RNA sequence: GCUCGCCGGAAGACCAAGGGUUCCUGUCCAACGUUAAUCGGGGCAGGGUGAGUCGACCCCUAAGGCGAGGCCGAAAGGCGUAGUCGAUGGGAAACAGGUUAAUAUUCCUGUACUUGGUGUUACUGCGAAGGGGGGACGGAGAAGGCUAUGUUGGCCGGGCGACGGUUGUCCCGGUUUAAGCGUGUAGGCUGGUUUUCCAGGCAAAUCCGGAAAAUCAAGGCUGAGGCGUGAUGACGAGGCACUACGGUGCUGAAGCAACAAAUGCCCUGCUUCCAGGAAAAGCCUCUAAGCAUCAGGUAACAUCAAAUCGUACCCCAAACCGACACGGUGGUCAGGUAGAGAAUACCAAGGCGCUUGAGAGAACUCGGGUGAAGGAACUAGGCAAAAUGGUGCCGUAACUUCGGGAGAAGGCACGCUGAUAUGUAGGUGAGGUCCCUCGCGGAUGGAGCUGAAAUCAGUCGAAGAUACCAGCUGGCUGCAACUGUUUAUUAAAAACACAGCACUGUGCAAACACGAAAGUGGACGUAUACGGUGUGACGCCUCCCGGUGCCGGAAGGUUAAUU
RNA sequence: AGGACCGAACCGACUAAUGAAAAAUUAGCGGAUGACUUGUGGCUGGGGGUGAAAGGCCAAUCAAACCGGGAGAUAGCU
């Protein structure tokens, strides 16, 4: 049992990118933003909550942030945790 | 030709890291003269 | 028996093999074996504290009975046994109430001899009791020099003592190195010789032999400099100093009995 | 894109360590790249790392670390008990195919497994900080059984030749398939089952150990591989539709047999040797306190569960350690022909041509090739080169510690073809036939397959161990017996070490060593042991105590604090 | 059987000629079941360690490491 409210900070965003979207489209499978925090269960129970839908399992991962360099001074991006969810069969996401 | 630093992260941890550095008094003091100098990396732990 | 090795390579000329049929060929009575993990002869501080000491095999701990406190209870000797921790060979008896020990297999023992220790018991080899009751002028092996302690003097391959006397409360032992010695009378001792006797017999026969027994080599203070041993230095070889250890004490002679507390047991030290 | 060349026990493939985005895509060429650069491991932007079963975490411990109290120490702190940490070791579980520009035992497809809870009905002795078993272990050697893998034939698909021949004993390609479940084999270990008693296993024990007694000779444990299923599937040479020339979608034949065969597996086995070969948990079992008709245990079945972190890429290197796009770096994989071979040569798969080129064809330098006659005359010195170089057989001195010396020396044979023998000796081994406690069984049987070595006869060349590969040999002699070790980076030796020898100390709270100490090593050793010193295999051997040391003596002389 | 023999890997470094290299190269060379070699982790600390002993080695540093301090040591010398 996830409280509501911790349910409703675990997810960051929907993730665009063209793996993303193949797997939207052929596994059934959305690609989340979120919290570093977030386990897995607990993402599974926002995704149903608030996305009103479904899930089979979640694969997570970690994504390591870029580390750039804004003219001469060095700085690194923020890590970020890539979530995908794979829904049930039938199960359509707006 | 094998040179000398052959590096190996545990090993060095254990060696020079923080909490070696803790452990005993005269690392709490580098730690601490460290800190005084303004260190940005106090220790080698990354 | 011994066994001059046949010369079929240098190393293995001078080699004599001390070669007893009657040890058992086997895996040791696991119950009584223990770790036994190396030194190097370095102590917790970590420095080496004597010298010439490290590496050589692996080796497990037999745990010898040398309290040898079954009294009353009739053992039968099962095996002998190589244990690798000393020069004499050790023995599996089996009491007749189910335990099983290992004790140092004195001379004339092998399978199926039965052995008893206690007051009452019988003397004959492999016996124990207390020198009170052990006839004078016989010798004995794995003596206690305080009572309830265990066996203290004479487990070596092939040593025994000598019980020369018993005045009182103290019997006198003329001990192997020829030191005559009051110990207490009611401290044990088994009868006879301990067993390993041709054990000296044996030759290494090559510097690897010496290893495999954890021996490191020597190196002579007359071929170092000055620095590290007083009899260092030198263009070629000279020594014009009277010989002394590497901290510097007299070797050829100098007596380094200091004991004061014990020097009332010792009736004649050894010459 | 087509040729050419190089690596191929690697210059290929996969990891650890270390790095930390170098991965992929687009885009840009100032700087960086030893030149140019449209290219890049460079700049900028975006994308990319998916796990119950791989690894970490986790449970367990080794060396060792920390260490409540404690012991010790001016202080700081040292050592260490209980404990608690610490892998490089022990501990549950996943395979095949498909897919991305970039991940996959992680996604998808199929087919699996594990150990936890929870609930069940069925049963009914459960219970540990304790007992026992187990885990649990060395070197070498030898086989035998296997597989990985390869070769040939069969089969299936395609081919009929840019130049003489090529419908055949011809050519090219393919012929692959897992874990799991079932079977329990080659083989290895052990005698089982029941009963009775017992000073043992800190207490108890129905467990282990020990005694008896009965009765049956098969009981159990272990075990590669094969076979079956898994699989009416998947993959499949290449054909066929579309084409953003990157590829995408459909489709799909055969898919067998024999022989050879590991250093891999059975094997943590067996045999043997002495130098005598981790620990603890998981796992099995026994009970105690306990609880007592409850819990707990095992039984299947249902359901829930398996979180977290790592996963890109380089990894003998242009990404790690070397200031560099410059030598070092542990593990795993190991195709073909020749070969003893992981050597060597040429190749496969795969990967590269080493980030300045173009000419010229002087001296001189580097690295190679050949050389008339002579053959060490060179030189400090045959330094360097040259030479020797294989298998089999014959043959082989002094001296010797009887092992050696010895590959001593020195010689002969060596290709290809045919025959012996349309392929032998041997190896393997199918049908058939017989037996049978019935199976992965035993006999007999020899088809097919594979296959040296030799002899005889012929034959070609200047030359047959034809290339690569691959000892130079002998004689006298110093030193050190020997194998070893050593001045990282001018010295590898005659130096050090060594087995052996001798002296000497040391009676165990040992001498000695590290420690203001506690303590620790010596040693869980005990004089056939340990320390120190010298000598240095083996053989034959080995006067002086005045000096300096050490040992013993203590009559006298001298002699401190103290008084 | 073997600190046995010939010989790749692996470990080394006797001869040779020659910055890519603050010790390498190529050609030969020694050991190659052991007193072998190697990975991972551990321990020993500076008059201290370790040393089959060369004053060797202890982070390209060794007849006394490195870092900081006494410290602007002292310098009848340049």
């Amino acid at each position: 049992m996830i409280r509501e409210e911790r349910l409703l900070k675990v997810l960051r965003a929907p993730h665009v990118s063209e793996k993303a979207s193949t797997a939207m489209e052929k596994s059934n499978t959305i690609v989340l933003k979120v919290a570093k925090d977030a386990t897995k269960a607990e993402i599974k129970a926002a995704v149903q909550k608030l996305f009103e839908v479904e899930v089979e399992v979640v694969n997570t991962l970690v994504v390591k942030g870029k580390v750039k360099r804004h003219g001469q001074r060095i700085g690194r991006r923020s890590d970020w945790k890539k979530a995908y969810v794979t829904l049930k069969e039938g199960q359509n996401l707006d | 030709m094998k040179r000398t630093f052959q590096p190996s992260v545990l090993k060095r941890n254990r060696s020079h890291g923080f909490r070696a550095r803790m452990a005993t008094k005269n690392g709490r003091q580098v730690l601490a003269r460290r800190r005084a100098k303004g260190r940005a990396r106090l220790t080698v732990s990354k | 028996a011994v066994v001059k090795c046949k010369p079929t390579s240098p190393g293995r000329r001078h080699v004599v093999k001390v070669v007893n049929p009657e040890l058992h060929k086997g895996k040791p009575f696991a119950p009584l074996l223990e770790k036994n993990s190396k030194s190097g002869g370095r102590n917790n501080n970590g420095r080496i504290t004597t010298r010439h000491i490290g590496g050589g095999h692996k080796q497990a701990y037999r745990i010898v009975d040398f309290k040898r406190n079954k009294d009353g209870i009739p053992a039968v000797v099962e095996r002998l046994e190589y244990d690798p921790n000393r020069s004499a060979n050790i023995a599996l008896v089996l009491y007749k109430d189910g335990e099983r020990r290992y004790i140092l297999a004195p001379k004339g023992l092998k399978a199926g001899d039965q052995i008893q220790s206690g007051v009452d018991a019988a003397i004959k080899p492999g016996n124990t009791l207390p020198m009170r009751n052990i006839p004078v002028g016989s010798t004995v092996h794995n003596v206690e020099m305080k009572p309830g302690k265990g066996g203290q003097l004479a487990r070596s391959a092939g040593t025994y003592v000598q019980i020369v006397a018993r005045d009182g409360a103290y019997v006198t032992l003329r001990l192997r190195s020829g030191e005559m010695r009051k110990v207490e009378a009611d401290c044990r001792a088994t009868l006879g010789e301990v067993g390993n006797a041709e054990h000296m017999l044996r030759v290494l026969g090559k510097a690897g032999a010496a290893r495999w027994r954890g021996v490191r080599p020597t190196v002579r203070g007359t071929a170092m400099n000055p620095v590290d041993h007083p009899h260092g230095g030198g263009e070629g070889r000279n020594f014009g100093k009277h010989p002394v250890t590497p901290w510097g004490v007299q070797t050829k002679g100098k007596k380094t009995r200091s004991n004061k507390r014990t020097d009332k047991f010792i009736v004649r030290r050894r010459s």
